[PDB]
């Protein structure tokens, strides 16, 4: 979606909703923080 | 006749109209009009000398000029004081509640009370604790009694309580003063208890205020373990009202009405007997109650003589007259389908199955009575 | 005869005497343009030996404009912001109140775009409704002039994902009217008479703006089968319950803001809520049946087109006891895979992955 390739017109209207990135302690947010780096500068926040 | 009949139109088109340039001179008046402080005076250093709270600031004390009447204001009347002109330039008598003033001085067009059919032992019992003390005190003389203070309606939530408060609500329409008994919260830690001095105040005005407030049990509850700030607001709240309607000094011709669902849960120490004089269980409306109450719902009803009362009364149970203009109702766009103009039996008996089906989920219908 | 005499002084004394108002509005509503004390009426019915009032000024003073020189009482009910004088000491101007900081806007959407077409499977009960609540928006003088008054109370039971959010939502736009929304099972607050407030003031706010919609979800959370136990006698929640049932008769006149409740069992309540006058439409909200379930998911996947010719027929055998939001969300999930299954396979696993 923060590509926006092919979210508008080959599937349906708007990329999928939500990601629920869960698990045990351990890689959780981690991947969050690759997705970050490898996107633009809209970077996330850490709230708890 | 030209002449004539122009001038009829100019001079209507004001008259109630260019009313306006003493309008214009009142709020202009206004614009320049002293705004005076308002106190309450505490009590009279002397003659002249009369020690006044603002009703926010410190007490000031103010002294009458020449004409003011002295004598009249009492210790705890209302006088306009100005920071400048240090006098009182003119007295003003009290307050009414105006938030529950208008609520309870916009009763409804009701119906007459004898619109209700099988209550009329709920009835008479209103008349004998409202109507008959202030008719006749000359038996109750004789008798050398107080008369009754208040009567208790409970039961299934649906009885006529409603019906019957805003039926004698109906009946004077003028001292009558109708408490939902749920506005007493706010978001200040006071006007709590203040409100409830305040119409009790006015119920001490006025001699015939008949005082109408309904689920006691929204302020009642039974004991609060572990109480909260909220909960501890209850019953300092449910105490000041105690010790202002029994307390020490009594209330004179004003008689409270209160109804509810929950009879058990109420605090023990307000049904006693002395606040709580009579207590009155509104029961299931009577098979032959109910066939009244279904002609009284099916009156403007386009329809013939063939309906067969008798079978809805046999199948019809346990339901109070809530439910019968449902089925009343539920006839009703049943001959709105197929566009029929009248009414026929065959709707009420779809109404009634529908109703009886609908009423078979729900369980646990009336609390038991105390 | 003697016209040109009277005009000659009432058109001149009709000009002249609302040109003063329109001086004097202006010398009072630069002052209406700069209030700053708020009008807590406590109000004396003071006849002149007609009325007068009390306000608690801002800065906590208390100024008793005489006769309440500007609004009469009439508009004037007591409460809270209403217009007073910051140098007269008057009453102003009414001005609207304040909405008990959750009723402000807790989720009031201002205006629904859903629609009706996008939602079915229980056409007619959605029909049913829409001649209970619907009509008696668009065509109110219809009853008004026939001489009954519409049922207020519609309570839409069934089980969770048969729609009955959309529909309200869909019935209210079609009403183009006001919507409130009540987050019910929320209600239930710790403060004492908060959840009283909370419903009073959704109402006076539903009767401030225009014919509305008061869709209130988890009835049987409001309200109890009244089966008392100990554990919990739905004591406190009582309080609220008859709060919703003496606010079901504040609109009778005139009849305005229809009351929609939507919960899953309507066994779940006592005979107070299902009353003629109050709560009276109860419409069951079944799961749609195999073509239903089909045709409602056809309609979700109507805005995609991945995968041509789909009849979606074992999708009717495989959604065997499905909601709507079920099978929404087994359309969309083939929303989320078909990237690059895709026709009549991408869709059995939806149900699956929620257990
Ligand atoms: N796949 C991984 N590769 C490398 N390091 C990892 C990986 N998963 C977790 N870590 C390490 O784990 C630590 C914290 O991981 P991460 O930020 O994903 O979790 P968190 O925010 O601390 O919380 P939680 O463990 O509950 O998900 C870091 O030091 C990170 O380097
Ligand atoms: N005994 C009765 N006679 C006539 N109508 C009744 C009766 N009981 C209930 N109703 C119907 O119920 C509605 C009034 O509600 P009500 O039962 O008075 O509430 P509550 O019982 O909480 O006071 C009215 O529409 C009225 O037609
Ligand atoms: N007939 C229908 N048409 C379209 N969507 C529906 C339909 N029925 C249910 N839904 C889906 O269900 C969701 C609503 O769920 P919810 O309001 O919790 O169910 P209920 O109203 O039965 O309690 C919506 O997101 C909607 O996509």
């Amino acid at each position: 979606p923060l590509l926006h390739p092919e979210r508008f017109v080959n599937l349906g209207i708007e990329p999928p909703k939500g990601v629920l990135l869960f698990g045990p302690p351990g890689t959780g947010k981690t991947l969050c923080a690759r997705a970050v780096a490898n996107r633009t500068d809209a970077c996330f926040i850490r709230v708890i | 006749k030209e002449i004539d009949g122009r001038l009829k139109e100019l001079r209507e088109q004001l008259k109630e109209l260019t009313k306006q340039y003493e309008k214009s001179e009142n709020d202009l008046k206004a614009l320049q009009s002293v705004g005076q402080i308002v106190g309450e005076v505490l009590k009279q250093l002397t003659e002249e000398k009369f020690i006044v709270k603002a009703t926010n600031g410190p007490r000031y004390v103010v002294g009458c000029r020449r004409q003011l009447d002295k004598s009249k204001l009492k210790p705890g009347t209302r006088v306009a004081l100005d920071m400048t002109t240090l006098t009182i330039m003119r007295y003003l008598p009290r307050e009414v509640d105006p938030l529950v003033y208008n609520m309870s001085h916009e009763d409804p067009g009701n119906v007459s009370y004898s619109e209700i059919g099988g209550l009329s032992e709920q009835i008479r019992e209103l008349r004998e604790v409202i109507e008959l003390p202030l008719t006749n005190p000359e038996l109750f003389q004789r008798v050398g009694i107080i008369p009754p203070k208040g009567c208790l309606l409970y039961g299934p939530p649906g009885t006529g309580k409603t019906l019957l408060a805003r039926a004698v609500a109906s009946q004077l329409d003028c001292n009558f003063l109708k408490v939902v008994s749920s506005s007493i919260v706010d978001k200040y830690i006071g006007e709590s208890a203040r409100l409830i001095r305040e119409m009790f105040n006015y119920a001490r005005d006025h001699q015939p205020c008949i005082i109408f407030m309904d689920e006691i049990d929204a302020i009642g509850g039974r004991r609060f373990s572990e109480g909260t700030s909220a909960d501890r607001e209850i019953q300092r709240t449910l105490m000041e009202l105690l010790n202002q309607m029994d307390g020490f000094d009594t209330l004179h011709r004003v008689k409270m009405i209160m109804a509810t669902n929950r009879p058990d849960t109420l605090d023990p120490a307000l049904l006693r007997p002395g606040r709580l004089d009579r207590k009155i269980h509104i029961d299931l409306p009577n098979e032959q109650a109910r066939l009244d109450i279904l002609k009284i719902h099916a009156g403007p009803i386009t329809k013939h003589g063939e309906i067969d009362y008798e079978a809805i009364v046999k199948l019809s149970d346990g339901f109070n007259g809530a439910d019968l203009r449902n089925v009343c109702t539920e006839a009703g766009m049943f001959a709105i389908r197929a566009d029929h103009d009248f009414v026929v039996q065959e709707d009420f008996m779809k109404a009634v199955r529908k109703v009886a089906d609908s009423k078979k989920l729900e369980s646990k219908l009336d609390y038991k009575p105390v | 005869k003697i016209m040109k005499s009277e005009v000659l002084r009432v058109t001149h004394e009709l000009q002249a005497m609302k040109d003063k108002i329109k001086e004097n509005s202006e010398k009072i509503k630069v002052n209406k343009t700069l209030p700053y004390l708020v009008s807590n009426v406590i109000e004396l019915l003071d006849v002149d030996p007609g009325k007068c009032a009390v306000i608690k000024t801002s800065t906590r003073q208390t100024y008793f404009l005489p006769v309440i020189g500007l609004v009469d009482a009439e508009k004037l009910k007591p409460g809270d912001l209403v217009g007073v004088n910051k140098d007269s000491y008057l009453i102003l101007e009414t001005l609207p109140t304040e909405y008990d900081s959750r009723v402000k806007a807790m989720e009031v959407d201002e205006r629904p775009t859903e629609q009706y077409s996008d939602i079915g499977g229980l056409d007619k009960q959605i029909q049913e409704l829409v001649e209970a609540i619907v009509l008696p928006m668009n065509h109110k003088e219809k009853f008004e002039n026939l001489g009954i008054q519409p049922p207020k109370g519609v309570l839409m039971y069934g089980p969770p994902g048969t729609g009955k959010t959309l529909l309200a939502r869909a019935c209210a736009a079609q009403t183009k009217a006001t919507f409130l929304k009540l987050a019910g099972p929320q209600l239930v607050q710790m403060f004492i008479g908060d959840g009283a407030k909370l419903v009073r003031d959704a109402f006076a706010l539903a009767k401030e703006k225009a014919p509305s919609i008061i869709f209130i979800d988890e009835l049987d959370a409001i309200g109890t089968k009244r089966f008392d136990s100990e554990k919990a006698g739905d004591r406190e929640v009582q309080r609220t319950m008859l709060e919703l049932l003496n606010q079901l008769d504040g609109f009778q006149p005139n009849t305005q803001v229809k009351v929609i409740a939507a919960t899953n069992r309507v066994d779940i309540l006592d005979p107070a809520l299902l009353r003629s006058g109050r709560l009276d439409r109860k419409i069951e909200f079944p799961m749609p049946n195999e073509e239903a379930r089909a045709r409602i998911m056809q309609i979700h996947s109507r805005k995609m087109n991945v995968s041509p010719d789909v009849n979606y027929e074992e999708l009717a055998r495989c959604t065997d006891d499905f909601n709507g939001a079920q099978c929404k969300a087994v359309c969309v999930e083939a929303g989320m895979i078909a990237l690059r299954e895709l026709t009549h396979e991408d869709y059995m696993e939806g149900i699956l992955e929620v257990q």
